[PDB]
RNA sequence: GUGAACCGGAUUGCCGUCAGGAAAUUAGGUGCGCUUAGCAGUAUUCCCCACGCUGUGGG
């Protein structure tokens, strides 16, 4: 089996992810320009956000000799010991492991007065063996050591870890629009001043955005070991962290902080997307508004997909989430959902209920 | 009936040269003989080993006559082969883009008919040189006509284009096997040799 | 017999295959450039699936080795004018900017399997033949290629699954010989499966006599974007769930189920 | 069954920190919509049917 949570928020005027020029990001999409939001951007976002923190254990960065240094009151492991960490194999790549592990083994491993290939493979098998993180195994990791200013005696074991979430970039539900905003500088003291005035340019935006979400249980389950209670934590926190978190962009000058009108979730035994829906770009009529028109064309287009493809020996159901029941996916007469909730703690209720015997507060113990 | 038309067209086509030995696998501007002549016999429906028994050589026989209708275009892809497997293998294959081909074999009128008849409905699939190029047009398109030289028989066939608009090539390249007329008469100057002769399915001339 | 098999589909921003400089690979026709997917990806990604596994079955369809197999396959293509993307990236510490390039496209798909061979390479067997038509069926209609989708979940479903059974192995590749735009009043979906269906339109009028017709099963997602928008009768019957089509047919060829 | 068949460029990434477009403005000066008429003192009421050489019945 496998989680879906699909999502439609509207956002106000602001920039929450720019490219190089300091532009909000765009993309093509059915032959019209479409705004876009980036995959990483909110991958970060729900790493570290403050519903995500009680499973925040691993670090990713080159600064792996300062973590070290902090670990120890002698100051005589500076040095050398970034020789022990430039010759793993690394050109400052930044590392991805269980941070838990490297202020203890690092620690006892490095001190000691051993020769340095010895330390070194050590240190390496420490890195390749230190997985025991949710983030890690959500977020996937590849480590590759450079052989050409390696040790020649150093073996590098399996660093691959294979991740178990996906997460789409965010499309706009219509056309794009953007917009430039005309800033000036002020100085506080009179004076001469400058002439015309340095006028700046900065770009702006705001859409109807389309996120699709997706969590693999099985590969997530096999990533955190034999442990399922964790797992079902997991799950939890990351579902309410997404529902409950926002990039944090320009947001002291656009306080953006508005969360979705409704939620679709699904459980499937394969990948379903529904972006599909959004080929011909909404066009705002005098009836309805741009929300309730959205939620209407991926109404259609699931029960298009669902009186489409459909099968016996494997059936489905799903959740709509809209705040107390404010706009509903089968408006007319269809119940695509079974347990339509009005409520976000029910719906995590409903979700574990659906993965097993787990309820919330049993398995905030890990 | 002396002639069968036939019509190679596709988004992609392939006619490999002699500089396939490698990794790197290359093609010509114009098919060959020999792979019509593969094709021929995947149409009627022989193996491998049964062709080189007294079959190609009736098909060798036969005149060449092939039409360009317009050029094409040489494009290079990444394949990769063995990856995840043991035997990753890295290549290069080239592939003729938005091209067609008109095939003329001009000799006795009951093979040309046995040819015309098997490509009604081969009796194993047919395909433009390799198993991912699937025809355009219909192979059987063009009847089978009377004709006394190859050159009449490839211009009696008219172009045919695909919108009212779109500018068209003001040659239009064919291509002939050298008749060698009288006993004698030595190859002239702009003679053309191909490796493309089958006498075994690889022998090739 | 030929069972031809078409499709056509869109998909989202990603990168579904890249070439050795990281761009995704091209092609040309129609006179304009065409984003494309190889075969070989295509193909392995029907093959060695965990839905494709429901006398060695499939060894007949897909061969390893004079084995002589049954399953055919075609190039995509795109069916209108490719536009490359740039992204901009940067790694932060938690204690230098890259590009990345995708691109958005129509993209198409085709099957077909010799009937025939596949009986003969089951030495006469002809239920379990059929038992993997229907499971190549499944495994086709309910697959994807494993691209960045961990970035790029680019997983839409096909928009359209058209079934032939022509005398002659031919594409339909000669429907986007022009770039196909957008209006006001279609998008990209619905004008691919119209002048498909245009190419179905023609030729039956001007080509291959009625005494040997050809028949067929359509299949679309709730009879959206439909075949034929029209009252014509190009299509004997059109179908919309995937195993009503593989029963329909089982039932014309063989005569079987499921 | 074609210089062909068996064939995945794959895995790893926050563009983040800062910004008054502001100081000053009457759209004002000119114009007839005017000449005309019983819902009533009649001389066939648009169509259909029966009864007489005008009286009943329906639209």
């Amino acid at each position: 089996m496998l989680i879906e949570i699909h999502m439609i928020q509207n956002h106000s005027p602001a920039n929450l992810n720019r490219d190089d020029l300091g532009a909000p990001k765009t993309c093509y999409f059915g032959g019209v320009l479409r705004s876009r939001i980036s995959s990483q951007c909110i991958k970060r976002s729900i790493r570290t956000s403050n519903d995500f923190k009680a499973l925040l254990g691993g670090v990713r960065t080159r600064r792996l000799a300062d973590l070290i240094q902090q670990e120890a009151g002698e100051t005589e492991c500076w040095k050398k010991a970034q020789e022990i960490l430039n010759k793993c194999g690394f050109t400052k790549m930044l590392v991805f492991m269980s941070k838990d592990k490297i202020k203890d083994l690092a620690r006892i491993v490095l001190d000691n007065s051993l020769g340095l290939t010895e330390a070194a493979q050590q240190v390496a098998n420490v890195i390749a063996q230190a997985t025991l993180a949710p983030d890690i195994a959500l977020c996937g990791r590849m480590l590759e050591p450079n052989d050409k200013d390696k040790d020649k005696k150093v073996k590098w074991s399996n660093t691959t870890v294979e991740a178990a979430l996906q997460v789409a970039h965010a499309i706009s539900t219509h056309i794009a629009r953007p917009e430039i905003d005309y800033f000036v500088a002020a100085d506080d003291v009179p004076g001469e001043d400058a002439g015309a005035g340095h006028i700046g340019e900065s770009m702006f935006a705001s859409a109807c955005f389309y996120k699709y979400f997706s969590i693999d249980w099985e590969q997530l389950v096999k990533n955190l070991k034999g442990d399922t209670n964790l797992a079902a934590h997991t799950v939890g926190a990351f579902l309410l962290a997404a529902a409950k978190t926002n990039p944090s962009g320009k947001q002291n000058s656009f306080a953006a902080h508005n969360y979705p009108d409704g939620i679709l979730v699904e459980f499937k035994n394969s990948p379903i997307s529904y972006a599909n829906a959004f080929v011909r770009p909404v066009s705002v009529v005098k009836e309805s508004d741009l929300v309730e028109q959205s939620i209407g064309q991926l109404s259609n287009y699931v029960n298009d997909i669902r009186l489409g493809y459909y099968d016996e020996q494997s059936p489905v159901i799903g959740f709509w989430f809209s705040p107390n029941n404010r706009y509903p996916l089968g408006y007319k007469h269809s119940k695509l959902a079974s347990r339509n909730i009005g409520n976000l703690n029910e719906l995590v209720g409903a979700v574990l209920d659906y993965i097993g015997g787990f309820k919330w507060e049993e398995v905030q113990k890990s | 009936p002396n002639t069968l038309f036939l019509r190679l067209e596709g988004a992609l086509q392939s006619w490999g040269s002699n500089e396939a030995k490698f990794a790197l696998r290359r093609t010509a501007d114009a098919p060959t003989k020999s792979g019509v002549l593969g094709l021929l016999c995947a149409a009627m429906g022989i193996g491998r080993a049964e062709a080189a028994d007294s079959w190609l050589p009736k098909l060798a026989n036969l005149r060449m006559g092939v039409r360009i209708d317009r050029p094409g275009i040489r494009w290079w892809d990444f394949h990769t082969v063995g990856a995840g497997q043991r035997m990753t293998l890295l290549s290069r294959r080239e592939y003729l883009a938005d091209a067609s081909f008109l095939v003329a074999l001009q000799g006795e009128p009951e093979l040309v008919a046995k040819l015309s008849a098997a490509l009604a409905k081969p009796v194993w699939a047919i395909y433009l040189g390799r198993k991912s190029c699937p025809p355009s047009r219909p192979v059987c398109e063009h009847p089978p006509g009377f004709y006394n030289t190859l050159e009449e028989a490839l211009s009696a066939v008219p172009l045919q284009k695909r919108w009212h608009n779109e500018p068209l090539p003001q040659i239009l390249p064919c291509v002939m096997d050298w008749i060698p007329g009288y006993d004698g008469e030595h190859a002239p100057d702009d003679a053309e040799i191909h490796y493309d002769l089958p006498v075994s399915f690889p022998r090739h001339l």
